[PDB]
This record gives structure tokens, C-alpha cells and sequence, in this order.
């Protein structure tokens, strides 16, 4: 009586439950594991916090809406502050971590609409300005806001085009990465599961984000008939295998 | 000292030639490979995943809405969608599987062409895809277009259907930039009965489609793209 | 034959030979068989 | 190798062309899954698809200038291209960096072909036999400042001298910092408020240097340098959609605002052929 | 081998030199079915009559011209002569062209020479070196517009650089869509009413463009190119009649109108020596 | 680096000769051959095959 | 020594030494004998 | 080849970073002498520092 | 005469290319090596004997 | 291979691969013990 419908992830003290998910994808079929010795070069001893940093933390709800472009988020940022994994970040000079990602939107069996729910290793955003203008660092660190590509162009921040990912590619090509759609009539959540990806072994969390997390509308939200014309759509995401090394001072960023 | 002959061809540089060179860096050692997921060997591995065409390509300036192609209620016997099969033009042009038949001059195999329904849960819908292969008009009513390679879906739980064009060919490979001789025939979709919508419910509902090659495919020639180009060198 | 000592200075490297495409078409967590029902 | 294998009527209770597409899968489904089908053999291996294939020819990766003239009375060499540097590049020229963007990271070894002609577009009695210098000049030393400084001494940088109207050739090993390039980085060099967003050194390959090493002669002659770039031992990490918009600039995203439509609008009907 | 056996005087009933030629063959009937002979052997293999052999030389199949000179206001380089594109086929040169069609199908690959030769018809100081660049342009790819676009960056397209006065030598494989070249082809590509019959695809061997890389100098230079094709690996099938009329065009049986007559008339009578 | 030198006849390009060249379409795979009826190997095979000889030239 | 990788890059063929013309010189479908009379 | 073994506290009598530059000498000190360490590999010969290559361009 | 083709590169002078020369005295014997202490190998061996840092640059 | 007949005439030498700091950084006549006091 299992389906690929129904699922429990539990991740330190805290469970997520979805009786209508549609299987779950675990990116370049990897899951995420700690960093071997001999892949390693820092000769520091990593702390490897576990229950502590490795559960599950809920940002704040979104609204679809007919006008409803898309949000995207980035990883580590969007966890920059939650919890202990958030101290953890800001203190060690390195750190390293996988994630797993729950998307959730319901809806009912007279509703259509259907979201894109995508993880982009490396997203480099583009400048609206064109040319060779820099994303200010604040602009691409949006924290658990993360960005609202229906929000205006403002100076120092990445354009925010849906049919061009943020970046000169095409949004039907999207599907090139680990992604999983939200169909209302199938489907009420989408679960990544995200392997650490970079070309180092472990890396600065706070100069660089290693993933963008994109949900975005594609067939617009259609209620039933005097229905009130939008959804909330929450994002849940808990850090997995997370390890930090090189304990300081506490870094101080930019705004 | 040995004595040699020099041929025609001595001292020509030919870009796709592979030889030994010396090392300028003598001796030095690259940073050891860690392991990242996600390797690449062919294209052939990529050109397997679906991703989106823009089938409604109708509009005047690029829009999320060219990937939708919408579904009337109640309409019978009618006309969805119709496209020819140039992977290399057209729809599928900016598709990943179309933009990389692009790098190639050659192509032969089987095309994936699945479509997802995207309307209420409590509507219904019987529509017919149609492959015609080469030879015959783009079909002009279902009539026509059920004698050829056809699969009749019916819009149920199970969200996606998957057609096949399969490989119908003389010769064994076809251009990837369009050309008759070598053309592939012509996709069709029309109402089988008719979509439906549940009570309090209104307006149009879509489908999205998607492309990917079957593992059959063969891809060959290698050459420039048409989708990239450049006047001045770019700078920093 | 190799007539330089780096191994940079080798030609072309030789065909993978390697593919396996299922790391981007079916990187679902419970595996799917083709013909079973997609949702259970 | 089977293509197609014989398939015959079906009348089951197991669909194989039914799935759903929310799962992020794109299942295996087959001509033979759908139309009755004959037996057919490959007789083809996808050799000409390897990424080491796809990225191995030379492609045209930068091309300068530099003059042989009198430098006598000349406040700046550089700028009077009495000699040139260049700090290496695969994304100034676009066709080879759309094909290196379809991944992430990559690793490979580089093979240069420089090919060097001259022109004298104004009245020459001839034309002279120049030798050009390509210096490999890494980040931190010296940096000529004339035609002729002590820095083209290279005692310790790897340079090769060839003559305009040939070819020079050498290979380097990767240079990378890290265990790949990234073609793509969404990151600062440090948290800094003004810093530049995506430009690394994750990807910094080098620096080259050239000049004439022929004094001058009574007419001037104009040298143009192209450097061509082969990868070799190719290794990629993680397929990305295509390039869509054009580029603006050396390592960053960037499109240019009121582009042009890149799909290609219909001439008729979503209904038309 | 032996090439005439011994044989002597036959008073039989057995008469090997009656045929009826209606019936489509042609008896193998010898010397020695009708006079008396004596033996005598071959001495010979027919190694020099092999297909290989018979197509397997160098022919010139094409002779082209580009020139290096200011393209400073020229609105069309093409037209210029600046560069020049050739579509490859061997049916232009009548000589390698008559060989070929005495056979329907054939399948080789072809080995190219190219020779570029530089000539100054007014007045120069002096010969400059240049270096040809060949780009095989396949179908689909951009074709070059000016004489130094991004397409000669050439990062897919197999290229060559060589010197004017030398010679450059590459080697393609059999390119063919099908599993051989047709000679001749008795069809259109549709069945279109006015499309052009006879010429097809099926033949197709791609296409060059040559331009030099110079830039200019004072005077100008004519750089004349002559492509050579020889054939390796030759496979042949079904022998035609030989040609005996005078060809017309690229690609098409047609001769031409008020012809002369092929057969040589005789000086004399039938019965004349 | 092995001491060499070069003949008389270095550089020279003779229609007749037969040597290896560089592919320029490295690892290309061409088209399979099918089964077609009526293959020749040498022009002595052919010239067995009698024709018509137009010895009424007299037109 | 072949130098080079691919097969289209080796010299000339050798020779066929296969030589068969009654494909072209007796395709008839009941064989004729020399010396048998033509047609019975 | 390791390059840093792995060592966790130390609480000891046996002090390895306590020396007297006095002597000559430059006492081969490590990093796991005086802080806790992982393992990791050197990966790296030290070809291209040798005086053959120094000295050989 | 075996056939040659020479590639791109040909003449170059590279100066970290290692390969073999004429000797311009043949024959020459040169002198016998004694013993010296004091023989380096490579860099790293040099760079762990440590040196004065001139830290108090303020001058 | 050596094409000729001199020794100076070969390529580089090849990595010592020796490699011993000892000469350099403890020369001292009674050997120090890491982590025994330097003076005793």
C-alpha cells in the first residue's frame, strides 16, 4: 500500500509529511554524503554539528498569484539565518553541506496551475544593465526573501526576465537540471534532494552560493469560480551532512 | 642522418588534427581531480532528457506562454496543434535537443514527443497525436491524420503521454538543417472527443510539451552553429 | 610512442565509451519501471 | 547492437507510454512501445559525440596586433603596439565559449597553435624576416614595460621565439587553481560590498606577452597574431541549458537590453505546418 | 597462368563458336575454339585495371581565385573576391567527371591537395606571404560574409592554414547520406511539379570557403586555387554505356543542341580499309 | 632529436602517389553499406560484355 | 604503419584481385554451355 | 603520501613547539603538533622545484 | 628515403622543450667530481631552514 | 634514445628525487628529539 504518494522525511527533530507527492529527485542520482580524506586538503578537523543543523526550517510562505512571475532562492543564503546552522556559517572560515528541499502547494481538484521547482548548480545572474555592470553582492544575497522576479529592476541587481533564467538561457531548458513540477491536478509537493557540487571541497559559505533554488509559475494559476485568486506556496529546506571547518572570529558581510 | 622526403601537406596547421606537442610547463603537477556528480561523456547522454518546446510560438516577442498550448472545452472533431518535423528550425530550434542537432550536419533515430495536461483534476479529455511520415500533406482534418502513426491518450491520472515518432526513412540519415529531400514528416493533434471542464470551473486549459531523443539516436558531421555569432571581440 | 615526458603533451584523449544517461533522465529517488503506473 | 527490436500487436494492461512527467524523469519509451516494429541494428557507436571530440579541435581563441617600427621617441611601447599582452581567455571569442557553457565545470590540458602574418600596407621595397617572442608570463612577474626590458630575458618563464608566416605550438598542462575551471560561478572573491560578482580566478589561465624581436627597417610592418586553442584529456561536470542571447562581456552573464525575440514567431496558426 | 592452351585440328559435332547473342550473353569463346593454337602464358595480372586503381589518382576537380587587397569601403567581399566558397563536386572538370560515370553507385573516400599559387599583375616591390585559410563548411553551418567574420573563428569546423606557393593535404571519409554516392539519379526530392530533377543530395560532399589571412599591404595579389580529389577505398557498382557527348551542366545528363556527329565517318565504303 | 635529411623531390605533389593524409573529420562514422547488386572490381571484367560495333560509318 | 586514427586517412586500397564478369557477361537464368547449342 | 595524519587533544609533559633557535637548528614542526588535525593526502611530488628544473630552461 | 610531413611548430625555439644537442667538443673529458658537502636537491629542501622576518618594517 | 655519442649531448637529467633538509635544517652535533626540551 506504499505509493509514490505518500511520504514522511524526518531530519533531526523535525518530520514533513506529503500524501501527494510525485516521487522525488535526488540530483545526478547522488545523495549527499561528508567529505572523504582523500578529497580533502584544509588539515583542520571539520565540526559536524548533526541534529543540530541537519533539520528542517520553513521560510516564509510566498503568494502565487495570476501576475505571479517566479521567486528564487539561494544556498547557503536562504539559511544564513536559521538557527544554529546560521551561527555555524558566519563563525567558520569553511563549511560545506547538501540539502534537502521540499516545495509545498495544495490546491483542490477544481484548481489548475502547475510550478517548475528547479535547483541551478553555479546560477552566475546577470546585470539588467548589460554590458560588463557587476550583481552587487547584497543583490544576490537576498537571505530568506530570496529574489521576486516580478519586482522591479533596481540598480546593482540582476535582471529579472523569467523566459531567460536570470542569466541569457532559455526557460524550457530549465529542464536540463534536477528539477520536479507541482501540477496541481497530480501533485501538491516536490522534493530535491541536493549532493554538495563544486570544484573545491569545501568552500566560503558566505562569498559563494553553490545552488539557486527557482520555483516558477508556468501554466498560470486558474481558481475555480469565485474563488479567491491566488495560493501560498511555502519552501521547507534542511541542511544534510553539513560539516564546518576553520572556527574564528565570526565574519562581518556587506550590509 | 636518415635520409626523409617532405609530402604535400608538410607545415599545414589543421585545426582537427591531433598530435603531441612539447609541454611548456615542464614538470609541474595539476591539482588532484575531487569528485563532483554530474560528469558528461557524449552528447548523446544529454540529448535524452525532455525538456519544453515552444510550440505556441504564435506571439511577437519571447513569453512564458509560448510553451502553453491551449485546450478549448467542449470543441469536437477540431484541430490542437500542427507543427512539421525540421528538429533543426522552427519549435524546436532553442529546444536543448534541437540546439544540439544544431552542432551536427546529420541526424537519424527516434524522437520522444510527450505532452502534460495541466487542467483541473476533475475535467477529462480523449485527443489523438498524429505522426505523418514523409511523403503526404500536413494532414488537414483527423481523418486524415489518423491513417498514420497515431496513439489515441486519454487525459487521466497518469499526467503524461509519451508518442514516438519512430525513425520512418530511406535513406538512413536526414539533414539537420531543413531540406526536402531529406524531410521528416509532420505532427498533428486534434480532439478525439472533446475536453470537459468540471462544474464552476472556465476558460482554457494547457498542455505542455516536451522533446527528447530515443536512445537510437545517431547524430554525425560535426560543424558551426547557426545560433551564435559576433562582431567585435568581447573585453572584460 | 610518447616522445615527450608530460603528460600534457599527449594527443586527444580516446572515447569514454562511457555513457549512461540516467543520472540526468531518471535521477528519481524510488525507481521507476516503464509500464508500472507512475503514481501508485 | 539492436536499434529496433520486432515488437507485434499489444493488448495489456501495461502501458509503458502512459507517466507522469511532474517526477522530473524522462523515462526510456521506445518505438517499439507504441507501433509494431522489425528488427534493425545500430552499426553506430556515437564515437563524434564524446565531449573529448566536441571540445577537441582548435578554435580561434583571440587575435592582436603588434608593429615593427622605430621606437626611438616613443613614450609608450605598449601603446604604440610595439609589443602586446593578452591574459588568456576562452570566452572574447563566442563560437568555442557557447560549447565550453554547456557545462559547469570542466578540466582539460590546452594545446596553442599561434599563427603570426605581416602586412605592410604602405609602400615596403620588401618584406623582412621577423621572429616574434611569445612569453607565458604567470600572474606575478615582472611585466615588460618596453620592447626590449630585461623581463624578455625569461630566464624562468616559458617563451617561444617562431617567425612571422609560421606556426608555433607548445601544450599546457592545467593550470587551474582547483580541480576544475568553472565555466560559471555565483560568487564574490570576498564578502565585499563593491566586489565583482562572477569574474574568478577559479578560471584564470595565464598571460601571454609578444613582440618582434627584429630591430626596425626603414618601413613599417604590421604583425597580427592568432592564437588557437585545442583541449585535450577533456573531463566536464554538469550539462546546463544553452546560451539563448547574445554575449557582452568577458565572464559575466550579461545580455544586452532590447534584444530581439529568440524564438521564431510562426507565420500562421499554432494549427499551422 | 595460362594465357592460349595447345589445341589442334576438331572435326566435331560440337561447335563452340554458334551462339544466339538474343539471349543476353556473351559466351567466353577463344582462340583456340577455332584455330589450331599452341601454349603460351599471361605474364600479367590486370593489377593497373582494378577500380582502386583507376580512380585512385589525383585529378583537378577545381580552380578557383581570391585576392588580398584593402577591403576599405567594399560592400561585398564575396563579390570582391576577398573570399570565395565552392560547393565540392567532381562533375565540373569533364576529365575525372567521364571516369566516374561509368559506373551508377560509387563509394570512396577522398583525399584533397590543395595548390595555391600567388601571381602580382601590376607593378610590386615584392611578393608578400600569404596564408590560404580552407574552412570545410558543412550544410547548416553560418556561412562567412566578410572576409574575416566570426565564422572563419571556424571552433567546429575542420580548417586548414597554409602557405600560398606550398600545398595543404587532408583526408575526409566518405560523407554520403546513403551507403553510396549516386552517379546518376532518376527522381526529384518531392513530388513537386517544378522542382528540379536529376541534381540531389544523394551526391552532396560538402563545401569549402577560402579566404587569405593577410590584411593588405600596398599592392595587390592574386592568389589562384586549385583543389585535386583522389579517391581511396573505391567501391563501385553497375557499369553505363561511356559518355559520348559533350556535358553541359553540373549535375545533369543534358548535351548540347546541333551536336556533331560522335561516330567518325568513313572515307570510302563499307567494304574500305 | 633524431638527425635527418632531406632528398631531391622533398615538397613535390605527384597525382600517382599514395600515402596517408590526416582525417579532417576525426572519428566520423559513415553511413553502413547495404547489399547492391551488380559490383565491378577491374575494367577487365567489363570489357568481356560485347557491344554493338557501328561499322556502317558510311552516314 | 598506419600514423594515423581513423581508417579514411590509410593509403590506397590493394588490389581487389576478385574478378568475376559473369555477372555482366552471362546473367542468363538457365546456363549455357560452350559447344551446347544456344537454343534447344 | 600523508600530509597531515589525523591527532585530536593532547594534554602532556612532551611540549614539541617549546625549542631553542639558539642551537642551529629548525625543528620540524607540524601543524598536529598544535591543533587537532584530519588526514589528508599530499597529492604532489615537488618535480618542478628539483635544480635540474630550476636551472634547466 | 622515408616519407615525411612536418607539423605546426616545426623550427620553434621554445625555451623549456628538452632535447638533444651535438656536443661541440667531442671527446672532452671533463674534471673528476670531488666530494663538497653541501649538495641541494631541490627547493623544498631549502625553504624549511628558517630566516629572520624583518617585522618591525617601520623604519 | 641517444643519437649521439657525447653525454653532454643528452637531454635534462630526471628528478633526484633525494630530498634531505636534515644538512640544511639539523646540523647539530647532539641530536634534538621533538618535544624532549631543547636543553636539558
Amino acid at each position: 500500500g506504499y505509493s509514490d504518494r505518500v511520504q514522511q522525511i524526518t531530519l533531526g527533530n523535525s518530520t514533513i509529511t506529503t500524501q501527494e507527492a510525485a516521487n522525488a529527485v535526488v540530483c545526478y542520482a547522488e545523495w549527499p554524503e561528508y567529505l572523504p580524506d582523500v578529497d580533502a586538503s584544509d588539515v583542520n578537523k571539520t565540526s559536524k554539528p548533526d541534529t543540530s543543523v541537519c533539520r528542517f526550517y520553513t521560510l516564509d510562505s510566498k503568494t502565487w498569484t495570476t501576475g505571479s512571475k517566479g521567486w528564487c532562492w539561494k544556498l547557503p543564503d536562504a539559511l544564513k539565518d536559521m538557527g544554529v546552522f546560521g551561527q555555524n556559517m558566519f563563525f567558520h572560515s569553511l563549511g560545506r553541506s547538501g540539502y534537502t528541499v521540499h516545495v509545498q502547494c495544495n490546491a483542490t481538484k477544481f484548481h489548475s496551475g502547475c510550478l517548475l521547482v528547479v535547483v541551478i548548480p553555479e546560477h552566475q545572474l546577470a546585470s539588467h544593465e548589460g554590458g560588463n555592470v557587476s550583481v552587487k553582492y547584497t543583490f544576490t544575497h537576498p537571505g530568506e526573501r530570496g529574489i521576486d522576479l516580478s519586482s522591479a529592476n533596481e540598480v546593482g541587481g540582476p535582471v529579472k526576465d523569467v523566459l531567460y533564467n536570470m542569466n541569457g538561457t532559455l526557460l524550457g531548458n530549465l529542464l536540463i537540471f534536477p528539477h520536479q513540477f507541482i501540477n496541481l491536478r497530480t501533485n501538491n509537493t516536490a522534493t530535491i534532494v541536493i549532493p554538495y557540487i563544486n570544484s573545491v571541497p569545501i568552500d566560503s559559505m558566505t562569498r559563494h552560493n553553490n545552488v539557486s533554488l527557482m520555483v516558477i509559475p508556468i501554466a498560470p494559476l486558474t481558481v475555480p469560480t469565485g474563488a479567491t485568486p491566488s495560493l501560498p506556496i511555502t519552501v521547507t529546506i534542511a541542511p544534510m551532512c553539513t560539516e564546518f571547518s576553520g572556527i574564528r572570529s565570526k565574519s562581518i558581510v556587506p550590509q | 642522418g636518415l635520409p626523409t622526403t617532405t609530402l604535400p601537406g608538410s607545415g599545414q596547421f589543421l585545426t582537427t588534427d591531433d598530435r603531441q606537442s612539447p609541454s611548456a610547463l615542464p614538470n609541474y603537477e595539476p591539482t588532484p581531480r575531487i569528485h563532483i556528480p554530474g560528469k558528461v561523456h557524449n552528447l548523446l547522454e544529454i540529448i535524452q532528457v525532455d525538456t519544453l518546446i515552444p510550440m505556441n510560438n504564435t506571439h511577437t516577442k519571447d513569453e512564458v506562454n509560448s510553451y502553453l498550448i491551449p485546450l478549448n472545452a467542449n470543441r469536437q472533431n477540431e484541430q490542437v496543434f500542427g507543427t512539421n518535423l525540421f528538429i533543426g528550425d522552427g519549435v524546436f530550434k532553442t529546444t536543448l535537443l534541437g540546439e544540439i542537432v544544431q552542432y551536427y550536419t546529420h541526424w537519424s533515430g527516434s524522437l520522444r514527443f510527450s505532452l502534460m495536461y495541466t487542467g483541473p483534476a476533475l475535467s477529462s479529455a480523449k485527443l489523438i497525436l498524429a505522426y505523418t511520415p514523409p511523403g503526404a500533406r500536413g494532414p488537414q482534418d483527423r481523418r486524415e491524420a489518423m491513417l498514420g502513426t497515431h496513439v489515441v491518450w486519454d487525459i487521466g491520472l497518469q499526467s503524461t503521454i509519451v508518442m514516438t515518432i519512430p525513425w520512418t526513412s530511406g535513406v538512413q540519415f536526414r539533414y539537420t538543417d531543413p531540406d526536402t529531400y531529406t524531410s521528416a514528416g509532420f505532427l498533428s493533434c486534434w480532439y478525439q472527443t472533446s475536453l470537459i471542464l468540471p462544474p464552476e470551473t472556465t476558460g482554457q486549459v494547457y498542455l505542455l510539451s516536451f522533446i527528447s531523443a530515443c536512445p537510437d539516436f545517431k547524430l554525425r558531421l560535426m560543424k558551426d552553429t547557426q545560433t551564435i555569432s559576433q562582431t567585435v571581440a568581447l573585453t572584460e | 610512442i610518447n616522445y615527450y615526458k608530460d603528460a600534457a603533451s599527449t594527443s586527444s584523449a580516446g572515447q569514454s565509451l562511457s555513457m549512461d544517461p540516467s543520472k540526468f533522465t531518471e535521477p528519481v529517488k524510488d525507481l521507476m519501471l516503464k509500464g508500472a503506473p507512475a503514481l501508485n | 547492437t539492436v536499434a529496433s527490436i520486432s515488437s507485434g500487436p499489444k493488448h495489456t494492461q501495461k502501458v509503458p507510454i502512459l507517466t507522469a512527467n511532474e517526477t522530473g524523469a524522462t523515462m526510456p519509451v521506445l518505438p517499439s512501445d507504441s507501433i509494431e516494429t522489425r528488427t534493425t541494428y545500430m552499426h553506430f557507436n556515437g564515437s563524434e559525440t564524446d565531449v573529448e571530440c566536441f571540445l577537441g579541435r582548435a578554435a580561434c581563441v583571440h587575435v592582436t596586433e603588434i608593429q615593427n617600427k622605430d621606437a626611438t621617441g616613443i613614450d609608450n611601447h605598449r601603446e604604440a603596439k610595439l609589443f602586446n599582452d593578452w591574459k588568456i581567455n576562452l570566452s572574447s571569442l563566442v563560437q568555442l565559449r557557447k560549447k565550453l557553457e554547456l557545462f559547469t565545470y570542466v578540466r582539460f590540458d590546452s594545446e596553442y597553435t599561434i599563427l603570426a602574418t605581416a602586412s605592410q600596407p604602405d609602400s615596403a621595397n620588401y618584406s623582412s624576416n621577423l621572429v616574434v617572442q611569445a612569453m607565458y608570463v604567470p600572474p606575478g612577474a615582472p611585466n615588460p614595460k618596453e620592447w626590449d626590458d630585461y623581463t624578455w630575458q625569461s630566464a624562468s618563464n616559458p617563451s617561444v621565439f617562431f617567425k612571422v608566416g609560421d606556426t608555433s605550438r607548445f601544450s599546457v598542462p592545467y593550470v587551474g587553481l582547483a580541480s576544475a575551471y568553472n565555466c560559471f560561478y555565483d560568487g564574490y572573491s570576498h564578502d565585499d560590498a563593491e566586489t565583482q560578482y562572477g569574474i574568478t580566478v577559479l578560471n584564470h589561465m595565464g598571460g601571454m606577452a609578444f613582440r618582434i624581436v627584429n630591430e626596425h627597417d626603414e618601413h613599417k610592418t604590421l604583425v597580427k597574431i592568432r592564437v588557437y586553442h585545442r583541449a585535450k584529456h577533456v573531463e566536464a561536470w554538469i550539462p546546463r541549458a544553452p546560451r539563448a542571447l547574445p554575449y557582452t562581456s568577458i565572464g559575466r552573464t550579461n545580455y544586452p537590453k532590447n534584444t530581439e525575440p529568440v524564438i521564431k514567431k510562426r507565420k500562421g496558426d499554432i494549427k499551422s505546418y
